[PDB]
RNA sequence: AUUGAAGCAAGCUGUCCCUGAUGGUCGUCAUCUACCUGCCUGGAGUCAUCCGCGGCAUUUAGCCGC
């Protein structure tokens, strides 16, 4: 949706700034406040490009911040889980069974 | 991802054969400095190799030779101008110090 | 090539019976052996919420478990 589709007006600018990058010395920097001239939330959370007309994709950044949480001394409990049928009234018809059981803690 | 409660980073430096390059007692204590220089600001700042790779140092110690002390950033900070100042003074870098090439097929 | 037969060198003679096996010594000696360096410099990296939409429903007539 967004770097590709038929209509793409922040295409143009993006190609303007990989053609520093491929015409010079790549620079982290440039990429970064072009993600601070189009989102500001790029900047903190990386991006990645995959277009080979842009420098390959060479152009990379990584997140500039992360979280997550942990426990210990965990004791174990149990439950089960269900992902089961999904079948079809017409035409293609595949699934008529299923099951997990897991005995997931 | 993987655990584990003893992550060890070595290093070594070849003395023997420093030595064996014979240039002067002034290129061996240039480069012991430069080596110990680069070891110190690697352990200080560079220890956020990779993205999930969050890395802090605990303590630095020789292990041979036994009983030596290691210099503080500082001091090889305070140190390294002046030996480079000699070695050039010697003649041994050759003039202009940075060198220009162009590169096209 | 055809109406009134080339569809035409068409009928022309070769049969059954027979026991090929007894025995020969391919066998003794031989030394394959010694010398050599593989190695060497080079970042794989980066961001992307497991939730569950199952069952009851032919069901937007309408809800409910782990």
């Amino acid at each position: 949706y967004i770097l590709e589709g038929k209509d793409k007006t922040l295409f143009d600018l993006l190609k303007q700034e990989l053609a520093h990058m491929e015409e010079g010395p790549v620079d982290i920097r440039k990429l970064a406040e072009t993600l601070l001239k189009v989102d500001a939330n790029a900047v903190l959370h990386g991006v990645f490009l995959a277009k080979k007309e842009l420098a390959g994709g060479r152009l990379r950044l990584p997140r500039a911040l992360s979280a997550f949480i942990e426990a210990e001394d965990v004791r174990v409990a149990s439950s089960g889980g269900v992902k089961n049928d999904h079948v079809n009234p017409s035409g293609d018809t595949s699934r008529g069974f299923g099951n997990v059981p897991f005995a997931r803690d | 991802e993987y655990v584990s409660p003893r992550i060890k980073a070595y290093f070594n430096l070849d003395l023997a054969q420093i030595r064996a390059f014979g240039l002067g007692e002034q290129v061996d204590r240039l480069l012991i400095a430069l080596a110990l220089y680069k070891v110190r600001r690697f352990l200080v700042h560079g220890l956020r190799l990779r993205t999930a790779c969050d890395l802090d140092c605990q303590a630095l110690r020789v292990t041979r030779p036994e009983g030596w002390e290691v210099p503080e950033l500082s001091e090889l900070e305070a140190a390294l101008p002046g030996l480079i100042e000699a070695v050039a003074g010697e003649g041994r870098f050759a003039q202009p110090a940075v060198t220009i090439v162009t590169y096209e097929k």
